[PDB]
RNA sequence: GAUGGUAGGAUAGUGGCCUACCAUGGUUUCAACGGGUAACGGGGAAUAAGGGUUCGAUUCCGGAGAGGGAGCCUGAGAAACGGCUACCACAUCCAAGGAAGGCAGCAGGCCAAAUUACCCAAUCCUAAUUCAGGGAGGUAGUGACAAUAAAUAACGAUACAGGGCCCAUUCGGGUCUUGUAAUUGGAAUGAGUACAAUGUAAAUACCUUAACGAGGAACAAUUGGAGGGCAAGUCUGGUGCCAG
RNA sequence: AUACAGUGAAACUGCGAAGGCUCAUUAAAUCAGUUAUCGUUUAUUUGAUAGUUCCAUGGUAUAACUGUGGUAA
């Protein structure tokens, strides 16, 4: 069953809509989520 | 209802788009209830899609039990309770319980390794050995998705080592850091909450591709061509996969069809089915081409190729371990081992299988030589295969399962598949001056295999070197030269003072089968509850059983390997090893200086190998006593494992000695079992057992002479009147068979022996007949070699008879 | 083993029930032994009913069976609807290594595929018990075969007309308070809507029953038959205006 | 209520289910009554019904339970 949440699956035109180290993955999701953009190379000059 | 993120539906959308592979990493307890929805999204973005998926763990499931009837009847007796209604299922129950699941052990990934997967779940996280990742993001097909679940431990890991580059603090592990680097790295990866958030830490940004293949339409029209009979037949059948294999079926077929006689090699890599094309080739070999065919497989491992044979059979025209016999309905096929067939090669077609050289030297010369090369050495088999047989050898290297995938580049990368047959020196007669100096440095494995681009490149090019040519070793053993205790290594390359930049003259790794650390680190580890790290010295502490062995530590080479230039590269590799002994006697950067003059107390220093004759050689120049070997044929290549060990310390030659000499007291008589090589390396390892008693030993193990009475005892009168009979007369066996044992037993015991005369105490001790050593060995004058013989054994009966009677 | 004798075996014991030995018996025209069904029928097998005279209450058709024969086990009672072993076929899971039960079953259908809900309150049965229960058993619901008794109106007043009805082939004859979408009046209650209480384990239903409930009493029954009549209408025929 | 003391998942226990469908056609041998068993079995019901003793309390071995595990189960 497209167009309809088989599961929770909710299939809109393009957006899917679904439903539902605990401090460190909030913090990870929350604010260091982009933040390792610039933290690739750490100083590796080659 | 939430709507989730632009990025991770728009990742499958165009994977599935452009056919490649991608890489889900889940972190979080709730993160098995996330499958099903990652899996309806897998199907919906393609439903022409392959529906099945793994479940590879390692000891247990996460919250369920995989056996459909034990957990219906937990359900039942749930709807007995009452705390949950009939006709109701969450969806991870849902997904379970409608899903085609296979399921395995981290242990038994070999055996998976044909049939083909829409997603792969693994489970486990912390362990995680390369070849079962290699085994498994192969056999995920081009719409797939590879998932992988975390734990505590690892969220700590990745918070720390997502800063820059600090590490997890308690054997530790850097494979499973390089790998979360390289997830980092890849653009067909990312990490996800169990709530289905993002961490953009690994390919943060993913547009979505525009919504829509010329090889695939270039196959199609040459395919097409080439049908518009049975040889259209057969080449549908093969072409599952791109032009490339259809070209080389297409050009196997045309030079091997009629053309009676050729030697075809077909090199490829762990993609594009060249047991595929092999097997479907088969069945119009058979066809047009000899009742009888001859496979040289490995025994019961011709999976592939036996399943696309009696696929193209029953295609056209058809109808101790397992069954790998001959049918025919309207032929004959047998999948042997090495060339007992030789007088049995009435078959005009025989097609090997990848790389032992010699034996297929042995076994590929009067027919037909189809050849399968898998990559999965290489140059020395194509130089033998120019060095003699109008050999139409080519194959081609485009993927299966894929056109080209990120994840194949990533797994490469990570796994280090790649090698590089580069120079890149400064020179090689100012690396000639290297060899001169002999001037060696450490690895500091830790910032080596800590993920940075030339500290890889290096690192790549030290994994070439440790993989050139080698003994057939694998990703396992890489990740045990990565992620081991007792390791280390010596990168011996560059002497000049340029910029950046250098190579890898010669790599050697270490291993610290100690008594002291080898038991703290067995002394830690039985609190995990495993470990095994100490070979050489369980070798030698069960076969000679010494307690000065059990108390001396020892290094053991794993491996050590140089170039494949020249000479001058042996010259390397021996310098390399005269540095090494140097050493042993006289964040991080990625090398060390201070460290390769510093040390552990290490009493012995082993090399452990297969007999082989230039590692002989390498071992006399080495010239580490060759200790206690073994004769069991291990069957990759056949050659017995020998042990050659030095002491390089204090005071351990007594030891070492007196176990050099019970192995060459022992080697004499174990040559008449299972010992039956040769005569030229015969006579070196017993001149190095000699050599190392006559180094080690001042007048310890000094043996007396044959005994007066003794001697006596050991023949008999009338067979020494025999020997004089043989010395003034003929040298028949009715006296030089009875007594020819004790002859050779005392001249290999204890007053010289000629060439000729020691290939004849050879012959006696080998006890082989009169026309099969000599004639193989000298190949010239085999009566009068046979004379000398019997003139250098009057001269031995004549010195024990005046010496004691 | 036919008939009996003697002894043993096995039995819960009697017993040719089985075996050794011995005798050649035994039933029968005073019906042996054998032949079949309205033996889905009969025999009392039983309740009978205040008029049904072989319809009209029930026990039992014969023995088996738990996929198929075989062997074993348990118990006061068994060759167990609930056990095991081996053989042969069905048959599901399976990671292909192995673990099983029986569902090769019972319900249904060939323009009525829904029974499978509530109780031991009654009668019995088991029960350590002044307690527990019994898909024994009872209660209720969907699932019409127009078979069954009632309703869809009753009673007045006023007005205004002169015609209504019957017979007969015909002419005609015979007779008499009869009509009308005319007005109008207050009484009646029943279907329905509903208080309850009773009933009952509980609930339904029957029974009893306050309140409301009629004018198109629109709170709106059918089915079939006989005959007309009409247009600036349409069609056909042909000796105007007609015939069909 | 410092050797037990009430709620009580899961385990031993006492008992529960204490009598249900289809298929091939047996003539007092299937059945009903009756005679008897000092010819015999019997839980339960009921009435009855036990006489040998030289120079202050008897033994480890298993659960449930913990702990280490295997197997797809």
């Amino acid at each position: 069953a497209p167009m309809s949440d088989v599961g929770g699956v909710l299939m809109d035109k393009d957006a899917v809509y679904i439903d539902i180290e605990r401090g460190e993955g909030e913090k990870l999701m929350t604010g260091l989520q982009s933040v390792e953009q610039s933290i690739a190379e750490k100083f590796d000059g080659v | 209802k939430k709507a989730i993120d632009s990025r991770i539906p728009s990742l499958i959308r165009n994977g599935v788009q452009t056919k490649q592979r991608s890489i889900f990493v889940i972190v979080g307890d709730r993160a098995r209830n996330q499958l099903p929805n990652l899996h309806y999204l897998m199907m919906s973005a393609d439903l022409k899609m392959n529906k099945s998926v793994l479940w590879a763990y390692k000891k247990k499931l996460l919250g369920f039990t995989s056996h459909r009837k034990k957990r219906e009847n937990k359900i039942k007796k749930e709807i007995k309770r009452g705390t949950r209604e009939v006709n109701e299922m969450d969806p991870f129950e849902s997904f379970i319980s409608n899903q085609n699941i296979r399921y395995v052990y981290y242990k038994e990934s070999e055996k998976i390794l044909g049939n083909t997967y829409g997603m792969c779940i693994l489970q486990d996280f912390e362990a995680l050995t390369p070849n079962l990742l290699a085994r498994t993001i192969e056999t995920v097909e081009g719409g797939g998705i590879v998932v992988i679940l975390l734990k505590s431990m690892s969220s700590l890991k990745q918070l720390y080592t997502m800063t820059m580059d600090v590490h997890a603090r308690y054997v530790v592990a850097r494979f499973n850091e390089r790998f979360i680097l390289s997830l980092g790295s890849n653009p067909n990866c990312l990490v996800v909450d169990d709530e289905l958030n993002v961490l953009p830490l690994s390919g943060a940004k993913n547009v979505k591709p525009l919504p829509p293949d010329e090889l695939p339409p270039k196959q199609l029209e040459l395919q097409e061509l080439k049908e518009s009979d049975v040889q259209p037949a057969g080449s549908l059948v093969s072409l599952s996969k791109t032009v490339n294999q259809a070209h080389a079926i297409l050009s196997f077929i045309d030079a091997i069809s009629e053309k009676t006689v050729a030697l075809t090699a077909g090199r490829g890599r762990g993609k594009s089915a060249a047991l595929g094309i092999s097997i479907a080739a088969a069945v119009s070999h058979g066809y047009s081409n000899i009742f009888v065919t001859s496979p040289s497989p490995e025994n019961l491992k011709t999976l592939f190729e036996f399943i696309f044979k009696g696929f193209d059979a029953l295609g056209y025209q058809e109808h101790f371990n397992k069954a790998i016999v001959r049918v025919d309905i309207k032929q004959y096929i047998v999948p042997q081992d090495h060339q007992v067939l030789g007088q049995a090669e009435l078959v005009v077609i025989d097609e090997a299988a990848a790389i032992i050289v010699k034996n297929l030297l042995g076994p590929y010369l009067v027919f037909m030589a189809s050849t399968i090369n898998g990559y999965e050495l290489s140059l020395k088999l194509i130089q033998q295969l120019r060095n003699q047989q109008l050999r139409e050898i080519s194959l081609d290297e485009p993927i299966r399962y894929a056109p080209g995938d990120p994840i194949e580049k990533w797994l490469n990368k990570l796994l280090c598949l790649d090698v590089t047959l580069i120079k890149n020196p400064r020179f090689a007669t100012r690396g000639t001056p290297h060899p001169s100096q002999c001037n060696l440095f450490v690895v500091n494995r830790d910032t080596l295999f800590s993920y940075h681009p030339v500290s890889e490149n290096f690192l790549e090019k030290m994994m070439a070197l440790y993989v050139s040519s080698h003994y057939k070793n694998s990703p396992n053993d890489l990740q045990l030269m990565s992620d081991a205790p007792a390791h280390k290594l010596f990168v011996l390359l560059p002497p000049i003072d340029p910029k950046d930049g250098g190579r890898i003259p010669d790599p050697l790794c270490v291993i610290q089968i100690a008594l002291e650390g080898e038991i703290s680190k067995e002394s830690v580890r039985n609190s995990l509850s495993r470990g095994q790290r100490a070979g050489g010295d369980l070798i030698p502490w069960l076969i000679s059983q010494q307690f000065q062995d059990e108390e001396f530590a020892s290094l053991s080479g794993a491996r050590i390997v140089r170039i494949a230039t020249n000479p001058e590269y042996a010259s390397m590799g021996y310098g390399s090893r005269a540095i090494e002994l140097l050493r042993d006697y006289f964040l991080l950067l990625k090398l060390s200086e201070q460290p390769p003059h510093y040390l552990h107390y290490l009493g012995v220093s082993y090399g452990l190998t297969q007999s082989l004759h230039k590692f002989w050689k390498n071992n006399s120049f080495v010239p580490v006593y060759l200790r206690q070997t073994a004769n069991d044929l291990t069957g990759e290549h056949t050659c017995v494992m020998l042990n050659v060990l030095e002491g390089r310390e204090s005071n351990w030659l007594v030891e070492f000695a007196k176990d050099f000499r019970k192995r060459f007291l022992s080697l004499l008589s174990y040559d008449f079992h299972k010992f039956t090589a040769v005569q030229a390396l015969s006579v070196i390892e017993s001149s190095k057992k000699a050599q190392d008693l006559s180094d080690d030993e001042k007048h310890d193990n000094k043996e007396l002479t044959r005994t007066h009475l003794d001697d006596i005892f050991s023949p008999f009168d009338l067979k020494r009147l025999d020997s004089y009979s043989n010395n003034l007369l003929d040298y028949h066996v009715i006296g030089d068979m009875i007594p020819m044992l004790a002859l050779l037993y005392f001249g290999d015991k204890m007053s010289s022996v000629q060439s000729a005369i020691l290939l004849a105490i050879g012959l006696q001790r080998k006890n082989i007949d009169t026309i099969a050593k000599e004639l193989n060995l000298p190949s010239n004058q085999t009566i009068a070699m046979f004379a000398k013989i019997m003139r250098k054994m009057s001269q031995y009966f004549r010195q024990l008879l005046s010496q004691s009677i």
